[PDB]
């Protein structure tokens, strides 16, 4: 949730550093799907301030 | 950045095991006692001993490459600048360092 | 309505519905009296020394 | 009904404090209290992130954030304590030990 | 005309994704929308649905229709049928594959909706669309007049070379509309051009692997004995959270997304000129914005003082 | 579960209408609300 | 949501107009508070469906000539589910007790 | 200009989808995207 | 509303046009409301006539 909470050594550099808290949750019976928690963009937050 | 979401590993009467994964911020974990529903009925027929591995990870978005932004770190500046300098009628165009 | 009786209530006492009622209010101490007959004790002799 | 789960804040400790890192998705009300007779209740709608500190003493805090279960964290001697450090050192230390006196006894 | 024409769509295949809300409730519809992009500064949007569009189900050059998965079949109907909307009703500029390129405007949500043979079908999803204007000053629509300033928008050319992402091959598709108790027994149809794989959890055989064949199926009472999976292993599939995986492989490989955001220039209204006044040490300005105008100043000393106000109501400050 | 109550589950477990069960019309979209209707 | 004689049929819609009385298809039927809404059920006089939040409610349907709509001026804001205020629901979440509409006839 | 790039000028100076660039539509409304289309 | 949308259906893609033009109508009274009650006193104002007098 903070401004470089996604970060990358290089443009083209295949590794790149993720810290966003993802926390993975339990699905809904009957349902399919990936349910999931994560920080908002920092990047987005940092525009904003 | 874009959360990658893979497929769900719905394994029916049965139990999946979870293996290791090397990406970015990578979290996988199993889940049972699902019985989970399509469009065409119901998929599995056991109501129990059902297992559901749910697997996700972060990977930059597609539109980065445009907009993005540098973190630099500067240090030890140097001044350049442009000068006209006329010395005796004589007019020059002079670019040079300070 | 302002903040809810369940949330203000002091000594972190629990508030529940239906069969109105307060729980884990963590304030004061309970005597006990304990009326045990001395069938129930056990002689020195009969334990480890 | 189906509702959100507000965000799980960042936990950062200390000497008679809890520092909460708060990120929120949407606006989320934050409710804290003490287990103390006086809870001093406090609350806030919060839509923006911040980070606020409280204080938790021994008799204990509780903690709630949105629709996440309710958390609770009690506070114990951190720091600097009562060490033997002779001379001087302990005077100032014995101040953040059970203050509300101390430097009366002195 | 190029690959980036000829697409992976002919491998691909649209597929069908959950909504939250179909109108009644939800339902697995091809309208699925993946996920939504709204980095441009123009206010376009860029819509990933589960459905792909622009070529037709033999493979044609056709952008006048979209294709989607309807249940057991594929249906295509003309794209400009297709509508959807925010706040206001959305104007589509372009399309390829699974992504969408529209004019939308601000809103809390977006919901897509289209008129298919019988009850009109829609979905609304939960996501922020909230567009920055492109300069200084914060406008809603584009000034008739304004100066050119450099802006980054999303390319509406399906010219593609940065960005790609991972396609592979879809799980088994269980349908129970395969299985019926002909007199008695459980009998499935493959069907005619799809292979049925069929396992039973009670005794007797619970393995089919049925290519083509009509199979009847001894001590299953109830056709809700059993279960029965469409299986094509003919085309690739998004990763999709809404499908489950195939167990026994994941062949996948990478392909290009069109829409790419881009740098462009942009047209940005210009803060009308206020009123000077001078004095002493002193300039009054009576400033009239026509909008929610940023006003910024500062001295050229060590101290800058720096003050600066989003002002939209007429004042004069000094 | 759904908006409790009257949606009757399907076999695919959407939610429709409790007017719509058995009314005549594939609202479910597999048959399921008009299959085994009482006459 | 029955027909003039009686008949049980949910896809049409029955209006007096003027000295007769009509019927038309419901889906030809929308209405809209700040956006379109999605009409979800109806019964006799009773009408359920899915607004969002505005500040008046406007219904209208085509006729066989210029459309009619009617606007009535009524407070419409709902109260989010839970302790989070939402705009729309989440796709994932825990599950909570509400209170909530039946579309059930019954 | 406009949406740079892709916009493919017409004879009118409008702007189209490069998609819709010789589909077989009349897009620029005069025709000059569809003329001198190459086979 | 903050703009005006004009739109009509042609014999191809429905065209449309959006100008930018602030519109807020001031009630009519000292009671602001949205849209006109059913019920009411009835005050001067101004309005624009349909008629094509
Ligand atoms: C100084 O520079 C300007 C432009 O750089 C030029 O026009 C001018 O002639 C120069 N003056 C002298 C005295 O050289
Ligand atoms: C508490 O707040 C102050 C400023 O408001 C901050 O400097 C401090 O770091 C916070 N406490 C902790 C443990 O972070
Ligand atoms: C500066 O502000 C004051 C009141 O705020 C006003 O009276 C004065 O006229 C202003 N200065 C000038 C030069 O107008
Ligand atoms: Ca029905
Ligand atoms: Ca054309």
């Amino acid at each position: 949730g903070a401004f470089g909470d996604i970060q990358s050594r290089t443009v083209s550099s295949s590794d790149l550093y993720a810290n966003t808290n993802l926390v993975l949750q339990r699905p809904k019976a009957g349902a399919i799907h990936v349910p999931y928690t994560q920080a908002p963009s920092g990047f987005e937050q940092w525009k904003k301030d | 950045y874009k959360t990658g979401m893979d497929s769900p590993a719905i394994k029916c009467c049965g139990s999946q095991e979870c293996t290791p994964t090397y990406r970015p911020d990578e979290q996988c974990k199993v889940f049972t006692g699902v019985y989970p529903f399509m469009w065409g009925g119901a998929y599995c027929f056991c109501d129990t001993e059902n297992t559901q591995v749910s697997k996700a990870y972060v990977m930059k978005s597609d539109d980065c490459l445009a907009d993005h932004a540098e973190a630099y770190k500067a240090h030890t500046a140097s001044v350049q600048a442009f000068l006209n300098i006329t010395v005796g009628e004589h007019s020059i165009v002079t670019t040079v360092y300070v | 309505k302002a903040p809810s009786l369940k949330f203000t209530a002091p000594f972190g006492c629990e508030i529940y519905t239906n069969p109105i009622r307060a729980e884990n209010c963590a304030v004061g101490s309970i005597p006990l009296a304990f009326d045990i007959p001395d069938a129930l004790f056990t002689r020195v002799s009969e334990t480890p020394t | 009904c189906t509702v959100p789960l507000a965000p799980e804040p960042m936990i950062t400790f200390g000497f008679r404090s809890v520092s909460l890192k708060l990120h929120p998705k949407n606006p989320t009300y934050l409710i804290t209290r003490q287990l103390a007779d006086e809870p001093h209740y406090t609350h806030e709608l919060i839509s923006e992130p911040a980070v606020r500190n409280f204080t938790v003493t021994e008799k204990g805090w509780e903690f709630v954030w949105g629709n996440h279960p309710p958390k609770r964290f009690w506070a114990q001697e951190t720091a600097p304590g009562n060490p033997h450090g002779l001379p001087h050192e302990v005077i100032t230390h014995y101040y953040h030990r059970y203050p509300m006196s101390t430097i009366l006894g002195l | 005309s190029t690959e980036e024409l000829f697409n992976e769509y002919k491998l691909t295949r649209p597929y069908m994704a959950r909504c939250i809300r179909c109108a009644v409730g939800s339902c697995h519809s091809p309208i699925a929308i993946e996920a939504v992009k709204s980095d441009g500064h123009d206010g376009y949007v860029r819509l990933q649905t589960s459905s792909q569009y622009g070529l037709d189900s033999s493979g044609n050059l056709k952008g006048r229709t979209m294709r989607y998965d309807m249940h057991g079949t594929i249906k295509e109907i003309p794209l400009h049928q297709v509508s959807l909307y925010t706040s206001r009703p959305c104007h589509i500029v372009d399309g390829h594959g699974y992504f969408l390129l529209a004019r939308c405007p601000a809103g809390d949500s977006i919901t897509m909706e289209f008129k298919k043979d019988s009850v009109r079908h829609s979905c609304s999803v939960p996501y922020e669309v909230k567009f920055n204007p492109v300069g200084r000053e914060l406008y809603t629509h584009p000034p008739e007049h304004g100066v050119e300033q450099a802006c980054q928008v999303y390319a509406h050319d399906a010219q593609n070379r940065g960005a790609y992402v991972e396609m592979h091959l879809p799980g088994s598709e269980v349908d129970s509309s395969l299985v019926s108790l002909s007199g008695s027994s459980v009998t499935v149809t493959p069907p005619d051009g799809t292979s049925a794989l069929v396992e039973c959890e009670c005794g007797g055989t619970k393995i089919s692997e049925t290519i083509n064949k009509t199979k009847q199926f001894s001590q299953c009472t109830k056709k809700e004995q059993c279960r029965a999976y469409r299986l094509q292993n003919d085309k690739w599939v998004y990763n999709s959270d809404k499908l489950p995986k195939a167990a026994g492989a994941t062949l996948k490989g990478k392909l290009h997304v069109p829409f790419l955001l881009a740098d462009g220039k942009c047209t940005v209204p210009l803060a009308p000129e206020p009123m000077i006044t001078f004095g002493f040490r002193s300039v009054s300005l009576k400033l009239h914005p026509k909008n929610p105008t940023y006003l910024i100043t500062r001295q050229l000393a060590d101290e800058p003082h720096y003050t600066h106000e989003l002002i939209s109501e007429p004042a004069v400050r000094n | 579960e759904c908006n409790i109550p009257g949606n009757f589950m399907c076999s695919n477990g959407r939610c429709i209408p409790g007017a719509w069960q058995c009314d005549g019309l594939p609202d479910c979209f597999d048959k399921s609300d008009e299959k085994e209707c009482p006459k």
